RNA sequence: GGGGCAUUCGUAUUGCGCCGCUAGAGGUGAAAUUCUUGGACCGGCGCAAGACGGACCAGAGCGAAAGCAUUUGCCAAGAAUGUUUUCAUUAAUCAAGAACGAAAGUCGGAGGUUCGAAGACGAUCAGAUACCGUCGUAGUUCCGACCAUAAACGAUGCCGACCGGCGAUGCGGCGGCGUUAUUCCCAUGACCCGCCGGGCAGCUUCCGGGAAACCAAAGUCUUUGGGUUCCGGGGGGAGUAUGGUUGC
């Protein structure tokens, strides 16, 4: 699409947002305003168990790869996103593996970062004060 | 009777400390109690570095780490496995495990 | 049973008696 | 331990127990005397002191009111009195 | 994309009743190419395994 | 049935003169309907850009976010926003055994820019030091505070934009205060940890262009 | 991070407006209730609300105890140290009588972001009136009245003397090589090695106790007397009955 030198990059921004019910990776261009394609495990895998499997997250990351190459993006900025705020701050189980299955794709990978929103005194966590009994 | 000196916890010469919320199973716990569990680990694993680095178009590009320190309720540390019961002589023994 | 529990029953008996 | 003559400690030992412990008690504290760099007239002051002093010679600030012994100003030079 | 895969070493054994067997596998198509897998049955140092997915770790 | 990234025109988008590597970048918005113009698309456009990627041998954890005033031609316009510090060197500065020391001011600058400063301080750990902690008495960091907060004042209201963001390229502030906050107490990293755009002035196209040349 | 009043900042959470792409998103051991092509979840910009001050944060500090961490200013306190300053026994502990006193709770006002007793559902279950999940009233927050209780704990009253070592640590003072910054000389900081006093503690010890667990105090107890307050007398009945008094 880009009428750009075969030898120079074209950049994206991919944000991977890894929770433990589900994987996001989502590309879009340099300011993020302007998406591009968005594939959760959801779409692949037909079982509410397996949304955020490392094998849904390969898989996810394998077609937006896919649809990335026909709009003549070349380059991903990874930007890795847990759930955050009063919640767990680690990434979900699908973030390595999604991000593997972009760097296998062919896809280059840009500068790597952590955009995880945290939280500098929050409010009252979904728990209650004896916690999670399970 | 009287299990641990310190009553399994830090306060000493202080009256109330700020509870905090254990990162697993959201229990409220005193600060000073709480299991601290600081991780510092790389973003990708050794494993799957070796895929990234070639893809990067950048060359001798360090890669980027995750620090986040976790709070672990008594429930939740032993239940993790993280720290488990000892003797009551190796009890009294607060040298971290070397590695 | 729980001594708490034993005080919180014998504070229900104590306000049907008094009413 | 055992043996100590508590009658006769060594000198060193009886300076370096605090004042009010001591066998007989005595103040750390000591009197000189002060040589303004611009004056003639010898002055008195006190090793801790509290006052910010002045010299009516030539009107200079001697020493400064500090958390212990009061710090002398620069050229001005203090010699022990006995 | 079917590949074979040479096995350098025996890893562990795994598995609930220890049935598989963790294995460090060597590529076919690249030379210094390392992956972790679990396979099911008797293996040692030269089989080489058939791997239908290669992308899935252990 | 219609694909609507075949109705998407890509703009190329060049950062300011203050930095050496002027080509930032593609990025694609819808075609003009009619009702509604491709530029009112990219004129509040945002770009968190890495300082590496902006001069060629400067250091890749200080990231300046650009946003855009004009666009002139499938040529986008874009002027300093903010200066934002990545997370991975934030997280890696704090240690468990001294004293951090936060410090932000509202500056105006004389061209007319009201920026929010916010610089952070370690206390150093001395090379022939036994005892495990290096914290400082809270008039200490008190005095360190006004030190530092008078530094920024000082630097950031005499010059404009222009030179601003030529200081900030080496973090010449930082350095300054490292420099001057040594004999309070010896400093380990004093960056500028962020730099917010408050308020603009009334915009014109001169400015912008001689920001660009 | 002692207390009051004022001021300012931080990200996050939730709601709302606009923009892009879109078929799922949430939650769980597994599910469903629930929100979604009248465009959810995700990504960008901006506005608003109230809550809370992360990491730094420690067997660290301060406070009579409850308790107390964003910046800056104002107001009045307070320990410890330093003193060849002053008063000259003014003290210790305490019926009566006082000040304060977490959380919850009750009255009036303000505001309602999150969480959430009650309650409504969806699961699990032989049954679940619970654990798990979606929502949600009172409450959680602030101003002015009450209420006077917590495993309010160090389950250990306060004041004073004596009795073993050891390395740290916090505040102040004292002495002394050498590094560094304020160009340099001193002189202040940051270190470094000792000492002294008062605190938070820790390790070791056949001082000595104790039923032991353990305690440098819970030692100086039949070799029994430093001063003084409150207070227990096998287990239940019971912190119940009645009476008084305090409180809506
Ligand atoms: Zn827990």
């Amino acid at each position: 699409g880009p009428q750009v030198a075969e030898g120079e990059n074209v950049f994206g921004v991919c944000h991977i947002f890894a929770s433990f019910n589900d994987t996001f990776v989502h590309v879009t261009d340099l300011s993020g305003k302007e998406t591009i394609c968005r594939v959760t495990g959801g779409m692949k895998v037909k079982a509410d168990r397996d949304e955020s499997s490392p094998y849904a997250a390969m898989l996810a990351a394998q077609d937006v790869a896919q649809r990335c190459k026909e709009l003549g993006i070349t380059a991903l900025h990874i930007k890795l996103r847990a759930t955050g705020g009063n919640r767990t701050k680690t990434p979900g189980p699908g973030a390595q593996s999604a991000l593997r299955a972009l760097a296998r794709s062919g896809m280059k990978i840009g500068r790597i970062e952590d955009v995880t929103p945290i939280p500098s005194d929050s409010t009252r966590r979904k728990g209650g004060r004896r916690g999670r009994r399970l | 009777t009287k299990k641990r000196r310190n009553n399994g916890r830090a306060k000493k010469g202080r009256g109330h400390v700020q509870p905090i919320r254990c990162t697993n199973c959201a229990r409220c716990v005193p600060k000073d109690k709480a299991i601290k569990k600081f991780v510092i680990r790389n973003i990708v694993e050794a494993a799957a570095v070796r895929d990234i680095s070639e893809a990067s178009v950048f060359d001798a590009y360090v890669l980027p780490k995750l620090y986040v320190k976790l709070h672990y309720c008594v429930s939740c540390a032993i239940h993790s496995k993280v720290v488990r019961n000892r003797s009551r002589e190796a009890r009294k023994d607060r040298t971290p495990p070397p590695r | 049973m729980r001594a708490k529990w034993r005080k919180k029953r014998m504070r229900r008996l104590k306000r049907k008696r008094r009413k | 331990p055992l043996a100590k003559d508590l009658l006769h400690p060594s000198p060193e030992e009886e300076k370096r127990k605090h004042k009010k412990k001591r066998l007989v008690q005595s103040p750390n504290s000591y009197f000189m005397d002060v040589k303004c760099p611009g004056c003639y007239k010898i002055t008195t002051v006190f090793s801790h002191a509290q006052t910010v002093v002045l010299c009516v010679g030539c009107s200079t600030v001697l020493c400064q009111p500090t958390g212990g012994k009061a710090r002398l100003t620069e050229g001005c030079s203090f010699r022990r009195k006995q | 994309p079917i590949k074979l895969a040479r096995v350098t070493k025996v890893l562990g054994r795994t598995g609930s009743q220890g049935q598989c067997t963790q294995v460090r596998v060597e590529f076919m198509d690249d030379t210094s190419r390392s992956i972790i897998r679990n396979v099911k049955g008797p293996v040692r140092e030269g089989d080489v395994l058939t791997l239908l997915e290669s992308e899935r770790e252990a | 049935v219609v694909d609507p990234f075949s109705k998407k025109d890509w703009y190329d988008v060049k950062a300011p003169a203050m930095f050496n590597i002027r080509n930032i970048g593609k990025t694609l918005v819808t075609r003009t309907q009619g009702t509604k113009i491709a530029s009112d698309g990219l004129k509040g456009r945002v770009f968190e850009v890495s300082l590496a990627d902006l001069q060629n041998d400067e250091v890749a954890f200080r990231k300046f976010k650009l946003i855009t005033e004009d666009v002139q031609g499938k040529n986008c316009l874009t002027n300093f926003h903010g200066m934002d510090l990545t997370r991975d060197k934030m997280c890696s500065m704090v240690k468990k055994w001294q004293t951090m020391i936060e410090a932000h001011v509202d500056v105006k600058t004389t061209d007319g820019y009201l920026l929010r400063l916010f610089c952070v301080g370690f206390t150093k750990k001395r090379n022939n030091q036994i005892r495990k902690t290096s914290y400082a008495q809270h008039q200490q960091v008190r005095q360190i505070r006004k030190k530092m907060m008078e530094i920024m004042t000082r630097e950031v209201q005499t010059n404009d934009l222009k030179e601003v963001v030529n200081k900030l390229i080496p973090d010449s502030i930082g350095k300054d205060i490292e420099k001057a906050c040594q004999s309070i107490y010896p400093l380990h990293d004093v960056f500028v940890r962020k730099v917010k755009m408050l308020k603009k002035p009334k915009f014109e196209l001169g400015k912008l262009m001689e920001l660009h040349g």
